[PDB]
RNA sequence: AACGAGACUCUGGCAUGCUAACUAGUUACGCGACCCCCGAGCGGUCGGCGUCCCCCAACUUCUUAGAGGGACAAGUGGCGUUCAGCCACCCGAGAUUGAGCAAUAACAGGUCUGUGAUGCCCUUAGAUGUCGGGGCUGCACGCGCGCUACACUGACUGGCUCAGCGUGUGCCUACCCUACGCCGGCAGGCGCGGGUAACCCGUUGAACCCCAUUCGUGAUGGGGAUCGGGGAUUGCAAUUAUU
């Protein structure tokens, strides 16, 4: 036990110290099961520990391979930015970064106002689904004069 | 007379037609009868096909 | 005592432990990364995973010889969830299936066969034969 | 459940044991072949029933009269 | 020797059964005793064939229910499996006997007719006090392990603990005490 | 359009996409009230 | 002399032949002692006859079983009955038929489905719902 | 010289198919040709399910039709001369018969 | 006296009796071959395991499918204007298997958008008889048939072991079902064979279920809607997203 820290921040987000290591780091946004499995098995950290459980060194080890994927050897095929379509990059988005991504891609349909743009932009929906039944947000109206 | 005068027609509605009447909805592929739905019910006797269940 | 004296699941971890401590099964780089197959949600379990798919493989061919690529993702096949759709069957991974046999042919326990296919030699059947005279001494009958 | 024999078979037997009661008796296994050789009847099944109420009148028979 | 049958562990000769009404439809010893509660026996076929059933096998049918379960009964003889070593632990008792005291009190013998918020009381047969009593302690089972690390193993040897004992706890013995209230107030 | 020519001037940043994606097929709805059979209350007897 | 008998057992679409010879006590399921067939929560009812008849009855003979068709537990009836089944027509066949009286006896007084078949299968679906008897929703307003 | 030699018939009705094919065993029985007998292989069933009506309107009934084909199989020991003989009598029925010159 | 009912036709459950099979199997041996000594006992005649392989061996129990057989309220005990019938039980594979077909007389029921079935009316070269693009999918809102779930009688990761009914190279019309080897995480790609089918895909290695592991009552490792970025395959063409 060690009476040891059991919640700790890791990048601009909480973390409980409380789950299983490899449950625990799927708090962090662009982070999600199958790609916390691979940063821990590259960091050579055993699965069966508590999160609050890791030392000092330990943390900066797992932080350090999440910012730079492609120089441990992770595939280019796991990550969710690819070729990205301003300066033809590979790389994993987190955090603040991943919301601000998102923001400039909305942004950048817009200002050519492309058919997806527009659909973003009047609050529908944007894929091929139909609208006469399904989405319902307002209220219901009354026949009467 | 154009030289542009149809346009493909290798698969799909376009392609096939009932053999007895020339339709194009409710056909049969099965067996190779080409037959609409309608001209099967009218000719099943003919071709030898019976019901018993 | 023959294969089919014993238990198979400890027959299975006999095996596979036989192999492990062999030092002579090669293994491909990517054995962390991989899904193993279509259907699966995540990596499996454990690090030893290959010797496993290994042991279990030697012992199919054993009991019903001349599989082939195709067949192996057959056996090795599951249901798949379509998230709110219906779930339906689907098969397991090529690559896994023919570097598994390719490794086994390594060893001199498998050879390619006439007509199509794999089988086992008899050192392979030598081998197997004498892993499951262990597995019942290990019960002291 | 229902098991009432209809006129087809009531009639048959009747006339049947008209013409032949020297050949009948009390097992049905001997009147089930006697009535396939005196009459011509198109199924297994007819025939089964008819032999049935025939063994059945034989044994009425031996009482008293039976009116038809 | 094949004239005792241990149901795999437990010894049927020494059970009793202590209510004369029910001696005849309850199912236990002699060519009632059986290596596993799971037959594919016929007994829908007829009325009272159902009496014929071994206790230890309708408790197996009636476990199978509630819709994600149907069908399932290899898992649902482990369940009673399990619930008999834990019976055995807590009470140093034989489990056949805690079945059978468990049902010999949970089963109603009065009870009011529907006629038009309006009843009136009559009387339980044998039969109909034998389904009761199972459908109750199934249910007693079933509610309680619904959000707990509780498992239904040890659900069902706790209801059947707090039966045959008549503590009140349980659900069957509520639900009994329940029926004969409402039915004393529309004789 | 269907039926009528829409104007465009090819901005750099509409690269890879097709011109179809630029002129659409039909005017954003804006609802008028219900009318009679709308609801199963909405029946009318003369 | 060739003293053995074949004879078979079935449940559903499942069918399983026993064929027994003058021996020693060996029985096997397809290659396999009976003290292994997958299932292990019913290994009491492929156990049931040589349980109630005790193993003196069976020490002269060897019996090899074989089975396909149906699911997993309809095999296990299939398998059971076959092997009790077996045994009657074996001792009919080349001891005396008073003892023949004695193991069909035992066997009849603890389970019928040791020695007679049970002749129910599945009924075809009808047009107009789901299955044999079930109907889709109607509706009205 | 003899060859080993194989006749097949195929019908829709049974009872047609029966007479011819008892009629080549006896006319090969009575001159010593050695005939293996008569392999009946699998039925074959063909099926088709349509709604009853031409319209779409009524309650939803369906018709369901089929055709049942039948298959046989005999060899027989003999020169090529002969069984273009004995394969031409009583084959009057709609009953293919078809033979191929070695398959045995 | 006639039609409907019933009979009738197909179907399910029984035959160690009949006919008889290299496009179906079993048993056995002239035997032959690999592996194990666990076995009276050796590394064997003799034992164990086989979808390992010949038979110019014997045969039809298991598979196919033709002919016949079998069940009648027939036997025994009660109840019935002692008739017609009804209830229980013995013996038995079996004492209600499930479908198809179906009368007289009607309806302002549906269908002219199934038809070279059809009356009358309309239109007929600035056509109501062919190509290019769009719509049938548009969304404050009311209703109908359904799919997935709210978890521990569970979800996830490994291991083991069982079906039945069918379809298959398109005859204008241009496409079929797939073993085996190699490349790729995957979807997929290249090479080279079999099948017009009891012959090849195929012993159709199906899912739930079964055995072992991890989570711990938390909208949680339950649930997977909504939405960003990248890669294949069909096609003449995929944006209002084919899969």
């Amino acid at each position: 036990p060690e009476k040891f820290q059991h919640i700790l921040r890791v990048l601009n987000t909480n973390i409980d110290g409380r789950r299983k290591i490899a449950f625990a780091i799927t708090a962090i946004k662009g982070v999600g099961r199958r790609y916390a499995h691979v940063v821990l098995r590259k960091a050579d950290i055993d699965l069966t520990k508590r999160a609050g459980e890791l030392t000092e060194d330990e943390v900066e080890r797992v932080i350090t391979i999440m910012q730079n994927p492609r120089q441990y050897k992770i595939p280019d095929w796991f990550l969710n930015r690819q070729k990205d379509v301003k300066d033809g990059k590979y790389s994993q988005v987190l955090a603040n970064g991943l919301d601000n991504k998102l923001r400039e891609d909305l942004e950048r349909l817009k200002k050519i106002r492309a058919h997806r743009g527009l659909r973003h932009f009047w609050g529908l929906r944007v894929r091929g689904q139909h609208t006469k039944t399904t989405g319902r947000r307002g209220r219901t109206v009354g026949v009467s004069k | 007379q154009q030289l542009y005068w149809s346009h493909p027609r290798k698969f799909g509605q376009g392609s096939r037609s009932c053999r007895v009447c020339s339709n194009r909805h409710g056909l049969i592929r099965k067996y190779g009868l080409n037959m609409c739905r309608q001209c099967f019910r009218q000719y099943a006797k003919d071709i030898g096909f019976i019901k018993l269940d | 005592v023959t294969v089919k004296d014993v238990n198979q699941q400890e027959f299975v971890r006999a095996l596979a432990a036989f192999l492990k401590k062999s030092g002579k099964l090669k293994v491909p780089e990517w054995v962390d990364t991989v899904k193993l197959a279509k259907h699966k949600e995540l990596a499996p379990y454990d690090e030893n995973w290959f010797y496993t798919r290994a042991a279990s493989t030697a012992r199919h061919l054993y009991l019903r010889g001349g599989a082939g690529v195709g067949s192996m993702t057959k056996i090795y096949g599951g249901r798949q969830r379509n998230g709110v759709m219906p779930s339906h069957f689907s098969r397991g991974s090529k690559s896994v299936a023919r570097r598994v046999l390719q490794a086994l042919e390594g060893l001199k326990m498998v050879e390619k066969d006439q007509d199509w296919g794999r089988k086992l030699t008899p050192q392979g059947q030598r081998d197997l034969d004498r892993i499951a005279g262990q597995v019942a001494a290990a019960k002291k009958k | 459940m229902g098991r009432v024999r209809t006129k087809t078979v009531k009639k048959a037997a009747r006339v049947i044991i008209e013409k032949y009661y020297t050949r009948l008796g009390n097992d049905f296994h001997t009147n089930k072949r006697v009535c396939e050789e005196i009459a011509i009847i198109p199924s297994k099944k007819l025939r089964n029933k008819i032999a049935g109420y025939v063994t059945h009148l034989m044994k009425r028979i031996q009482r008293g009269p039976v009116r038809g | 020797t094949p004239d005792i049958k241990l149901f795999g562990k437990w010894s049927t000769d020494d059970v009793q059964i202590n209510d004369i009404s029910l001696q005849d439809y309850i199912a236990v010893k002699e060519k009632y005793a059986k290596y596993l509660p799971h037959s594919a026996g016929r007994y829908a076929a007829k009325r009272f064939r159902k009496a014929q059933c071994p206790i230890v096998e309708r408790l197996t049918n009636s476990m199978m229910m509630h819709g994600r379960n149907n069908g399932k009964k290899l898992m649902t003889v482990r369940i009673v499996k399990h619930a008999f070593e834990i019976i055995h632990l807590l009470t140093g008792e034989n489990p056949l006997q805690v079945l059978v005291n468990a049902i010999i009190n949970s089963g109603p013998r009065e009870d009011s007719t529907r006629i038009g918020v309006r009843r009136q009381a009559v009387d339980v047969s044998p039969l109909r006090r034998v389904n009761q009593a199972i459908w109750l302690l199934c249910t007693g089972a079933r509610e309680a392990a619904f959000r707990n690390i509780k498992t239904i193993a040890e659900c069902l040897a706790d209801e059947l603990i707090n039966a045959a004992k008549g503590s009140s706890n349980s659900y069957a013995i509520k639900k009994k005490d329940e029926l004969e209230r409402v039915a004393k107030s529309n004789r | 359009n269907g039926k009528t020519f829409n104007q465009v001037e090819i901005k750099p940043e509409m690269i890879g996409h097709y011109l179809g994606e630029f002129s659409i097929t039909y005017k954003p709805v804006k609802h008028g009230r219900p009318g009679i059979g709308a609801t199963h209350s909405s029946r009318f007897i003369p | 002399p060739l003293q053995s008998v074949q004879v078979f057992g079935r449940k559903k679409t499942a069918t399983a032949v026993a064929h027994c010879k003058r021996g020693n006590g060996l029985i096997k399921v397809n290659g396999r002692p009976l003290e292994m067939i997958e299932p292990r929560t019913l290994q009491y009812k492929l156990l049931e006859p040589v349980l109630l008849l005790g193993k003196e009855r069976f020490a002269g003979v060897d019996i090899r079983v074989r089975v396909k068709g149906g699911g997993h537990v309809a095999q296990i009836y299939a398998i059971r009955q076959s092997i009790s089944k077996a045994l009657v027509a074996y001792y009919q066949k080349y001891v005396d038929e008073a003892s023949k009286k004695e193991i069909k006896d035992i066997l009849i007084q603890y389970d019928r489905t040791l020695l007679v078949a049970d002749p129910r299968r599945c009924e075809s679906k009808k047009f107009g719902g789901p299955g044999a008897r079930a109907r889709y929703q109607k509706s009205y307003r | 010289a003899i060859h080993r030699i194989r006749i097949t018939l195929t019908s829709r009705n049974v009872k047609s198919l029966e007479k011819v094919c008892a009629d080549l065993i006896r006319g090969a029985k009575e001159k010593n040709l050695k005939v293996k007998g008569p392999v009946r292989m699998p039925t074959k069933t063909l099926r088709i399910t349509t709604r009853k009506t031409p319209c779409g309107e009524g309650s939803k009934t369906w018709d369901r039709f089929q055709m049942r084909i039948h298959k046989r199989l005999i060899d027989l020991h003999s020169p090529s001369e002969i069984v273009k003989q004995i394969t031409s009598i009583s084959i009057e029925p709609g009953v293919e018969v078809e033979v191929t010159i070695a398959d045995a």
